[PDB]
């Protein structure tokens, strides 16, 4: 169940710096104050991030997502390849409570909005819903930097994340916060293509401050800096001048 | 052994290595998290009704941890023909999926259902490959589905045009045909219902009793495996040299107390060319550390057979706290360079003699 609109919105993509964000405990061992190199899939230092304020755009790799977000108007995430009834899709949802994560193969609409009522009761997102397989309930995930980064290798869908309290009016902070192992998901599925959900007041649709960045990882070499507690504090990317 | 290795049935003063040392491994423990989220079977298993043959009850199982030894040393199954794998072993290995196939039938017709075989129910109500790898489980239920009346619920395609390839069920309700005489869905000359029920009653002989059968079928779908059977974990002991299995980390060594404090989501640590130092047990969440268990050389301190005949040992770099015929010998002495036994230590100084290390050695007076 879903209408057209005539207000077209339509988002200004536009670019900006990476600086060194979008760093990851690669796995589960603990190591005091000693430098690690690693190979692995990351977002390359200084590179250009889009910047958008809803297109599908490719997974690739895997991807990193940010988002200035105040009072969370942003929902959830779909991801598969063809995104219908025909093959499998995957579904992530966050409304007031828990997050809700479905591997259900259900058909979308042109537009994937929830709404809001002002207590509030509205979902429409999908129409119908014939078969599937997995389930899985949690907390909740979410002035408030959000970052995550969304992995799926080996049959396996990797989500890491973080929270930063930011101040800077528009840029990414140049500061350093490596991102922690969120949760682990051991479903096969192909993902190519993606999409982002979005929270709208209904009663009147007014969702406008839908900024938020998005980039991509590549396979590369990292030497990672552990301090006494054990935790990322610095990190070198390899490949990018001669005196890394 | 001195002259075994020296090959020599005479040896002079000296110091001379003969083997090592190495204290054994006492016993094997194994942890691991705590047994959860175990697979519904009692619903299964305890249904207040069952389907019947010819729509067969179909049920999918995974996303958790599944007992079947509690349903294979049950004696309550009056039938228990486990052909995929053998049943001991079926706790260990582990699939991505499960079916289980439930329904009802006549106590005769149980035999039916096995690979490679034919009949009624074998071939109109439900099938089974000659290559299906699974286990089939079936039990007397006439308390139950039998009524004093007859119970007719049950039904089963009695007839059939064609044969049902494995996993094939079919709710049609086509009127059956026999001769060339059409009928528009009405019985006539050689018209006929393919579906028939049961008659089931309490004073129905066995074999024409009714029999409720349930068959668990194992799916390996490249996908992970998410169902695996449960995991037995022992007690976990300290201070002494084990072989451990923490959570399919294996190796051994002595455990002790650990102080460190890792952050909520590491499970070991290791510090230089990866050796693991501590690990965090799955159950208490306490984090633990890890000794290799003592080992070393043995040395064998002679004056010379020529002089006398009695020698001191050594063992290098090894407390002396747990060295065992020579367990107590004579006096022992700890030093820098490891135990002494079969020596005694003195107060005075003189020119060495046999250099034994850390600025000490030892001569022959006794
Ligand atoms: C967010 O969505 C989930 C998923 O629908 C809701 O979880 C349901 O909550 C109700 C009542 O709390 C339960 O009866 C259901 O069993 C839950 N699951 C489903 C699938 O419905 C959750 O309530 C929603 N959050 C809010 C604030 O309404
Ligand atoms: C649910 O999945 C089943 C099995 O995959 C579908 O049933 C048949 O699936 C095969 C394999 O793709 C198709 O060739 C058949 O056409 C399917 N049968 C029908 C009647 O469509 C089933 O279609 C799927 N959807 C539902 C609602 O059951
Ligand atoms: C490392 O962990 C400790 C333990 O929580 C943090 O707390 C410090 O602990 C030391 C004692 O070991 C105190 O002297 C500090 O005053 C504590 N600091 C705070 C802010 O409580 C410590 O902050 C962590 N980080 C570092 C770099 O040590
Ligand atoms: C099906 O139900 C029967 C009887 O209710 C179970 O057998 C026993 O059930 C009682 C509870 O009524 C337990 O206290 C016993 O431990 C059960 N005996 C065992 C486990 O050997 C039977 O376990 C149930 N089957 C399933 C799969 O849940
Ligand atoms: C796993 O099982 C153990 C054993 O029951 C749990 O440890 C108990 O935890 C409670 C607190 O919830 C204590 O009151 C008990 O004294 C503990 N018992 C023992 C033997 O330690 C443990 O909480 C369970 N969960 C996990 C994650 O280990
Ligand atoms: C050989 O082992 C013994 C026993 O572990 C050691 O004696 C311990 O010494 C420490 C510190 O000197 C004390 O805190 C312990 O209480 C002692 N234990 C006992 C049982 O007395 C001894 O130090 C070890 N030898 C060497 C050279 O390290
Ligand atoms: C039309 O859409 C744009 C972009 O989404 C938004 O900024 C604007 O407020 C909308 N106007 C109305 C009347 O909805
Ligand atoms: C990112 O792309 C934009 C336009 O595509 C370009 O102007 C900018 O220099 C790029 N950033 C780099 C190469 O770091
Ligand atoms: C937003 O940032 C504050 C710190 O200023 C933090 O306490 C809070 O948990 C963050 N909110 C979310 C949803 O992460
Ligand atoms: C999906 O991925 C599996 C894993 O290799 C592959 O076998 C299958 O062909 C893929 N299906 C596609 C790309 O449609
Ligand atoms: C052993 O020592 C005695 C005393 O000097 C000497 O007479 C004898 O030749 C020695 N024998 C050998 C085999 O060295
Ligand atoms: C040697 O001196 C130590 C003190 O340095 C004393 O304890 C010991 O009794 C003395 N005698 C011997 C045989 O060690």
């Amino acid at each position: 169940q879903c209408v057209n609109f005539t207000n077209r919105t339509q988002l200004p993509s536009a670019y900006t710096n990476s600086f060194t964000r979008g760093v990851y405990y690669p796995d589960k061992v603990f190591r005091s104050s000693v430098l690690h190199s690693t190979q692995d899939l990351f977002l390359p230092f200084f590179s250009n991030v889009t910047w958008f304020h809803n297109p599908v755009l490719p997974f690739n790799d895997g991807v990193y997502f940010a988002s200035t977000e105040k009072s969370n108007i942003i929902r959830g995430w779909i991801f598969g390849t063809t995104l219908d009834s025909k093959t499998q899709s995957l579904l992530i949802v966050n409304n007031a409570t828990n997050v809700v994560i479905k591997v259900c193969e259900f058909q979308f609409c042109n537009y994937p909005f929830l709404g809001v009522y002002y207590m509030e009761s509205e979902f429409r997102v999908y129409s119908s819903a014939n078969n599937c397989t997995f389930e899985y309930v949690s907390q909740p995930f979410l002035k408030n930097l959000s970052e995550f980064v969304f992995k799926n290798i080996d049959g396996y869908f990797k989500i890491y994340s973080k929270h930063t309290p930011i101040n800077l009016v528009r840029d990414l902070p140049q500061g350093f916060s490596a991102l922690e192992p969120l949760v682990d998901l051991p479903i096969g599925i192909n993902i190519t293509r993606f999409q982002t959900l979005l929270a709208l007041h209904r009663s009147g649709w007014t969702a406008g401050a839908a900024a938020y960045y998005v980039g991509y990882l590549q396979p590369r070499t990292f030497l990672l800096k552990y301090n006494e507690n054990g935790t990322i504090t610095d990190a070198v990317d390899c490949a990018l001048d001669p005196l890394s | 052994e001195t002259k075994c290795t020296l090959k020599s049935f005479t040896v002079e003063k000296g110091i001379y290595q003969t083997s090592n040392f190495r204290v054994q491994p006492t016993e094997s423990i194994v942890r691991f998290p705590n047994i959860t989220n175990l697979c519904p079977f009692g619903e299964v298993f305890n249904a207040t009704r069952f389907a019947s043959v010819y729509a067969w009850n179909r049920k999918r199982i995974s996303n958790c941890v599944a007992d079947y030894s509690v349903l294979y040393n049950s004696a309550s199954f009056s039938t228990f023909k486990c052909y995929g794998v053998s049943p001991t072993k079926l706790n260990d290995l582990c699939f991505t999926n499960v079916y289980a196939d439930s329904f009802v039938i006549r106590g005769d017709e149980v035999r039916q259902i096995a690979p490679g075989q034919t009949g009624t129910i074998a071939d109109y109500n439900y099938k089974l490959p000659d290559d299906f790898t699974g286990c089939v489980i079936a039990w007397n239920s006439n308390n139950l589905d039998s009524k004093v009346g007859g119970n007719y619920n049950y039904l089963y395609r009695l007839f059939r045009k064609s044969n049902l390839k494995p996993f094939e069920r079919d709710i049609s309700t086509e009127i059956y045909q026999a001769g060339s005489t059409p009928c528009n869905g009405v019985k006539g000359f050689n018209c006929y219902f393919p579906l028939q029920s049961y008659g089931f009653q309490p004073t129905y002989g066995v074999g024409y009793q009714p029999y409720r059968v349930v068959v668990l079928s194992f799916e390996l779908l490249h996908a992970p495996a998410t169902v695996c059977g449960p995991k037995k974990s022992t007690n976990l002991v300290k201070n002494k040299c084990v072989n451990f299995n923490f959570n399919g980390l294996t190796g051994t060594g002595v455990l002790t107390e650990s102080n460190k404090k890792f952050l909520p989501f590491q499970q070991f640590g290791r510090d230089i060319a990866d050796t693991t130092d501590a690990v965090r047990d799955p159950q208490t969440l306490e984090i633990l550390d890890i000794t290799p268990c003592s080992f070393g050389g043995v040395s064998v301190i002679t004056p010379g057979t020529n002089t006398s005949n009695q020698v001191a040992v050594l063992y290098q770099g090894v407390n002396c706290t747990e060295v065992p015929v020579y367990s107590t010998g004579s006096n022992v002495f700890q030093t820098r360079a490891g135990c002494l036994i079969g020596a005694e230590y003195v107060n005075n100084s003189y020119e060495c003699d046999i250099p034994i290390g850390a600025g000490i050695c030892a001569s022959y007076q006794s």
